[PDB]
RNA sequence: GUUUGACCUCAAAUCAGGUAGGAGUACCCGCUGAAAAGCGGAGGAAAAGAAACCAACCGGGAUUGCCUUAGUAACGGCGAGUGAAGCGGCAAAAGCUCAAAUUUGAAAUCUGGUACCUUCGGUGCCCGAGUUGUAAUUUGGAGAGGGCAACUUUGGGGCCGUUCCUUGUCUAUGUUCCUUGGAACAGGACGUCAUAGAGGGUGAGAAUCCCGUGUGGCGAGGAGUGCGGUUCUUUGUAAAGUGCCUUCGAAGAGUCGAGUUGUUUUGCAGCUCUAAGUGGGUGGUAAAUUCCAUCUAAAGCUAA
RNA sequence: GGACCAAGGAGUCUAACGUCUAUGCGAGUGUUUGGGUGUAAAACCCAUACGCGUAGGUUGGGGCCUCGCAAGAGGUGCACAAUCGACCGAUCCUGAUGUCUUCGGAUGGAUUUGAGUAAGAGCAUAGCUGUUGGGACCC
C-alpha cells in the first residue's frame, strides 16, 4: 500500500530541478537537439515521435562531426539506423535548423 | 516511403578468418597433440568408419554439427599425416 | 520524535544544529553569464524568462498547455449563415573576435629550417633526401609547410 | 509443430498441435507397461481422401511396432485412437476402456516432397498459422485507431463548424 | 670452484606506512528459509545501466521510474484463482574504459625514502616495482600506418570579483482620552503604519508595548572552479581534428552448448560431457537443397 | 447477567462488479501520469496519447387537430406491445453456370435463431444502496 500524497510537492521539487540545472544551463536548453523519428507497430506507424539520436551518417550529412555535435547538444545515437528517405531529410532540415539559430562563445 | 538504402554493418567477426589466426590455431594443433578421446576418435575411424565415428563424437559432445566438424578436422589430421 | 536520539537531543544542553534552507532553494542565482545574470529577473520563470529573452527554453514539443496570455482578440466563425536585445548583444559577443595568438616556431626547429634554407636553398627532392639535418626525415610538404610558415614568420 | 518423415524417402508431412494435456493431473490416473504392443482405432473413414490416406498409412508405419520392443511379452491392453472432427484428429490413449495417456487435438498443416526438402506437393487451405491470427488482431487494432484518429479530427471540424452567429439584434453585435 | 654469485621460494622483524572488524540498519543488494525470522554487505541512495535488445513495422534504440497496455496474454485438480510483456505518453536523459597485432631508434610507467619548495601536491636525487609488460595510441560507431591538400586548435597558473555554505548586524506606526477591572491586551472616542493585520510574550481578545513579521541594506569567516575580469607565464619540429589517396586491418573457452539432478516458473546451482571462426546468438519467413531480419555473449565503470 | 457510580466501549475503511438518483456533456465522454502557471500540497490553463461507448404493413395508443353546445365522431398518431412481413447470420435439403475429378454454390425451400438490421446513448463525477474479498460490528 503506497498513496502519491507527495504528488503536489514532487512536481515542485521537480520544477526546482528544472529551475536549478537551468541556472548552471543558463544560455543552453535543458534538452538536447533530439531526432523526429516515425514510430513501429502498425497500430503506431503513421505516428512520428521524438527519437533518441540521431545518426553518424545524418550527421556527416549535417555537414559537422557527431563528437564536435555533442558538444553542440545534439544527441547522436549510434546503434539506430537511417532507413526511410522522408525520416532523414526532415531530420537533417531540423539539424540545419539548429545551426542557424544558434550563437557558440569561443 | 519510397525507399533508402541503409549501409549494411557486419561486424568483424563475421568478416573472414585472417592468416595469422589460422596459423595460431594450426601451430596450437600439433602442439597440444590430441586430447584421449581424441586418441580413441582416430583410432575409431581407422577400424569402424565415420559412420560409428561421427555417433561416437556426437556422445562426447552435445549437437551434431559440431561432431561433423569434429570428425572432418580428424580426417584432416589423417589427411596431413599419413600421405604426409 | 519518539526515538530516543531524537529525544535525547531534544532533552540535551547542545541545542538542534539547525540550519534553514526551504526560503533560499526556491531563488537560484544563474552564475554563468553576467548578460543573463543581468536580464534574470526571479520573478517570471525559467520559462517567461528565456521567452521574453528570445531564447528556446525547451527545444521540443512541450506536455501541457503554454500561456496564449490573451493577446489578441478572437472572435467567432460565422460559419457563412443566409444573408532579441539581449539576443543582438550575446550574439555580438559570440560574433566578436577573440585576441588570438598566431601559433609560432620553436627557435631549434626553425634554427633547423634555416640550415635547410642554406643548404638547399628553396629545392624540396633534394632536402627530402638529405640524410644530415633531416634525420627525422620529415614528409615532401610537411618542410614546405613549415619552410613557408618560417618564410612568413622571418626573411620573406 | 512436428514432421514425420522417411528419411531416405519421399513422405513428408508438416502436423499442428493443439490441446495438450499430461500424465500429471487425473485425466490419466493409470499407467501402463511402457513396451506393449499398440492397437490403433481410426475412428474416420482415411481411404478417400488420398492424402488423409498417405496420413493413416504413414502413421502406420510410424506407431507400428516390430517384437524388438522390450517389455513386449505383456499387452497392457493398450489403444491409441485417431479421429477427424472437423479436419482436426483427435488422439486418445486408452488401456472397457479408461483414458491413461495424453491427450491430442492435431492439426494437418502440409505434405511435401522428400526427405526434407523436396517440393510442395499438397497443402490443406483450411489451417491458418496463429501468427496470422495475431496479425489479424493486430491489423483490427491498427484499423480502429486510423479510425479512432479520423474521427476526432471530423470531430474538431465539427465542433469548429459548430459554432452559431450571433443576432444581430444583440447588446455584443451592436458594441 | 670444497669457492663465489645470480636468481627463485619461504621465513623473520617492538622496521616504515596504511587498512579490516563494532554500532545502527527506514530504504537497497546477496544468501538461507518456515509456520516472516535469520545471515552477510553497502550508500545517500543502492541496484540496474550503454543490447549476443525489442520487433516484423513507413521499424525502434542504455538503464530507471510513473500512466496505459491489463486484470489482458499466459498459467492453474484451466479449481481456488495466479498473473506478465512489446508498443504508446511522460519524467529523466550521457556516455564511456579494458583485453587483440612492437616504442623497439632506446620502460618512454609507478610506489616508497630523502633534500627542498608555493604542500589534498610539486621538483630533484636514490632505492626499488616492472619486459611473466608498467606508459602513449586503438575498443567496431572501427581503427592503425603512411602520403597529399589544406585549414583549425592549443596548456598552465595567480589575484580580485561572482557563485555556494556558515554566520553577524541594521531596517515601520498610540502605549492618545473615558468606563469597567486586582491587572486593560476588554468596551467606547480620536488616531498612525503597512511590501509589516504571520506568530508569540507582556497580570484578560495587543498591527501600532516588546520580540518579531515585511521590505531592503551592511558585514564576517569559509568552500570552490562554476564563470567574469585582470595579471604572470607558457614551443617543443608539441598535441589533435576534418576530407582524399595508398597499405593494412588482431579480440572475452571449463566458456557457448548437451545430458542429468535439485530449485524456481523459464532461469539459476551442482555433477558429467564439452565447441566454432565468412564465427556465434536470437526471431520470423517459405511458391521451399528457403531467404531475410537483428545483435556480438562469456571483461569493467557511469550521474539524473 | 448483574454491589453501585463515573469515563471509555462495538457495522469503520478500502477494492471489484450492480441497481437507483442527481449533475455536466452528448455519439461522444473522461483536466489533475504528466507539463505550464500560482497569492503555492489550493486554484487556473493544457500538448500527445490512453480508457469506455458510438460507427415495411395492420391493430392499438399518450396526446394533438377538426367537427360537434355537450355527449361523441373523424384524422394524424409518442412511448411500448401483438400480428404479418422483409433482410442479414445460422440451420438442413435443392446442387445449376461452370467443372483440373473432386472443386463449386446458383436458385428454390424449411423451422427456429438473434439485448440482429430496418435511424444511436453513452462517458464522467457525486450520493444512497446490493454481492464478494480484505481482521471487516465487537469479544
Amino acid at each position: 500500500v503506497k498513496v502519491h500524497f507527495d504528488q503536489a510537492g514532487k512536481k515542485v521539487s521537480r520544477r526546482n530541478a528544472r529551475a536549478t540545472r537551468a541556472a548552471k544551463i543558463a544560455p543552453r536548453p535543458l534538452d538536447l537537439l533530439r531526432p523526429v523519428v516515425r514510430a513501429p507497430t502498425v497500430k503506431y506507424n503513421r505516428k512520428v515521435r521524438a527519437g533518441r539520436g540521431f545518426t553518424l551518417a545524418e550527421v556527416k550529412a549535417a555537414g559537422l562531426t557527431a563528437a564536435y555535435a555533442r558538444t553542440i547538444g545534439i544527441a547522436v545515437d549510434h546503434r539506430r539506423q537511417n532507413r526511410n528517405q522522408e525520416i532523414f531529410d526532415a531530420n537533417v532540415q531540423r539539424l540545419k535548423e539548429y545551426q542557424s539559430k544558434i550563437i557558440v562563445f569561443p | 516511403v519510397t525507399s533508402m538504402t541503409p549501409a549494411p554493418k557486419i561486424s568483424y567477426k563475421k568478416g573472414a578468418a585472417s592468416n595469422r589466426t589460422k596459423f595460431v590455431r594450426s601451430l596450437v594443433r600439433e602442439i597440444a597433440g590430441l586430447s584421449p578421446y581424441e586418441r580413441r576418435l582416430i583410432d575409431l575411424i581407422r577400424n569402424s568408419g565415420e559412420k560409428r565415428a561421427r555417433k561416437v563424437a556426437k556422445k562426447r559432445l552435445g549437437s551434431f554439427t559440431r561432431a561433423k566438424a569434429k570428425v572432418e578436422e580428424m580426417n584432416n589430421i589423417i589427411a596431413a599425416s599419413r600421405r604426409h | 520524535m519518539t526515538s530516543v536520539r531524537k529525544r535525547k537531543m531534544n532533552r540535551s544542553s547542545v541545542g538542534k544544529a539547525t540550519r534553514r534552507n526551504k526560503d533560499k532553494q526556491r531563488k537560484i542565482n544563474i552564475q554563468s553569464n553576467p548578460i543573463i545574470a543581468a536580464n534574470w529577473d526571479y520573478s517570471l520563470t525559467m520559462a517567461q524568462n528565456y521567452k521574453k529573452l528570445g531564447l528556446r527554453a525547451k527545444l521540443q514539443t512541450p506536455a501541457g498547455g503554454k500561456e496564449a496570455d490573451l493577446s489578441k482578440v478572437v472572435k467567432r466563425i460565422p460559419l457563412t449563415k443566409p444573408v532579441t536585445e539581449v539576443v543582438k548583444k550575446l550574439e555580438e559577443l559570440a560574433s566578436r573576435p577573440v585576441i588570438r595568438k598566431e601559433r609560432s616556431q620553436s627557435e631549434r626547429e626553425e634554427e633547423w629550417l634555416e640550415k635547410l634554407y642554406k643548404k638547399h636553398g628553396d629545392d624540396y627532392k633534394k632536402m627530402f633526401f638529405d640524410k644530415k639535418l633531416n634525420i627525422y626525415q620529415q614528409s615532401e610538404g610537411d618542410l614546405k609547410r613549415r619552410l613557408l610558415r618560417w618564410k612568413k614568420r622571418n626573411g620573406i | 509443430y512436428l514432421w514425420l518423415s522417411k528419411p531416405p524417402n519421399g513422405p513428408t508431412i508438416k502436423f499442428y498441435i493443439q490441446n495438450l494435456h499430461t500424465m500429471d493431473e487425473x485425466x490419466x490416473x493409470x499407467x501402463x507397461x511402457x513396451g506393449s504392443r499398440p492397437v490403433l482405432s481410426f475412428d474416420q473413414r482415411f481411404e478417400s481422401s488420398p492424402h488423409y490416406q498417405l496420413i493413416k498409412e504413414l502413421l502406420v508405419h510410424n506407431f507400428g511396432v516390430p517384437p524388438x520392443x522390450x517389455x513386449x511379452x505383456x499387452x497392457x491392453d493398450h489403444v491409441m485412437s485417431f479421429s477427424i472432427v472437423d479436419d482436426k484428429i483427435w488422439v486418445r490413449t486408452y488401456e472397457s476402456l479408461v483414458e491413461i495417456g495424453p491427450r491430442f487435438v492435431m492439426t494437418v498443416i502440409l505434405i511435401l516432397e522428400g526427405s526434407f526438402g523436396g517440393p510442395k506437393i499438397y497443402e490443406n487451405k483450411q489451417y491458418v498459422s496463429p501468427n496470422v491470427v495475431r496479425a489479424q488482431i493486430k491489423q483490427q487494432a491498427a484499423e480502429e485507431a486510423k479510425s479512432r484518429a479520423e474521427a476526432a479530427v471530423e470531430r474538431k471540424i465539427k465542433r469548429r463548424e459548430n459554432v452559431l452567429a450571433a443576432d444581430p439584434l444583440s447588446n455584443d453585435a451592436l458594441f
